[PDB]
């Protein structure tokens, strides 16, 4: 629900679609590219789990 | 591509600086025809 | 001084809109020679 700011202090609600735009931001890479390919990240997460 | 995208409009700033400088040309073009 | 460099153009972003200006300024010339 809140990515990361539960653990540092008051809890902040923050979309997930957002959220994996931030992750791909912290590895690097620019946040375009998960607006652009979403439907198949999610296809490969689920298939992963 | 992107889903959930909203429109609005985008702010530039180069063309308000700019747009001085044309307010001033078109001033000066005014200006020129008056001799 | 620094070893393995290449040649070639690099663009800018400011001189095509300004090149638009200034065509547009050259034009506006023209048209004001008219009268
Ligand atoms: C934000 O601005 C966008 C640009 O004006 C606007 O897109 C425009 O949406 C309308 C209707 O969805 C389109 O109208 C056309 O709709 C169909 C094609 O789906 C045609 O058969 C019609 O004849 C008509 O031409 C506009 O073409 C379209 N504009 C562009 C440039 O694509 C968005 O809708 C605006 N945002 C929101 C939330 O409405
Ligand atoms: C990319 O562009 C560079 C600039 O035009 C160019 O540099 C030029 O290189 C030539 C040959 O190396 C020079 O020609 C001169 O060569 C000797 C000096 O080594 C002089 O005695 C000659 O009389 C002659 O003038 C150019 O002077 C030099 N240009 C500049 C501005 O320094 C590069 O060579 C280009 N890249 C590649 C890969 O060729
Ligand atoms: C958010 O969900 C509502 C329904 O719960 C839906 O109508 C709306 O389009 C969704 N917004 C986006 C950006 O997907
Ligand atoms: C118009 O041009 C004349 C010279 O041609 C100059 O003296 C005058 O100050 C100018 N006025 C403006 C408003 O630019
Ligand atoms: C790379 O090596 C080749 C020979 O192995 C040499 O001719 C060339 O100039 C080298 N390039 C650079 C950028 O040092
Ligand atoms: C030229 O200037 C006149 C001003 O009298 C204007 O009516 C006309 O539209 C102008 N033409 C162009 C091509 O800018």
């Amino acid at each position: 629900t809140s990515g990361w700011t539960f653990g540092a202090g008051p809890a902040l609600q923050i979309p997930f679609p957002m959220q994996m735009a931030y992750r791909f931001n912290g590895i690097g890479v620019t946040q375009n590219v998960l607006y652009e390919n979403q439907k198949l990240i999610a296809n490969q997460f689920n298939s992963a789990i | 591509v992107v889903i959930g995208i909203v429109n609005n409009t985008v702010y530039d700033p180069l063309q308000p600086e700019l747009d001085s400088f044309k307010e001033e040309l078109d001033k000066y073009f005014k200006n020129h025809t008056s001799p």
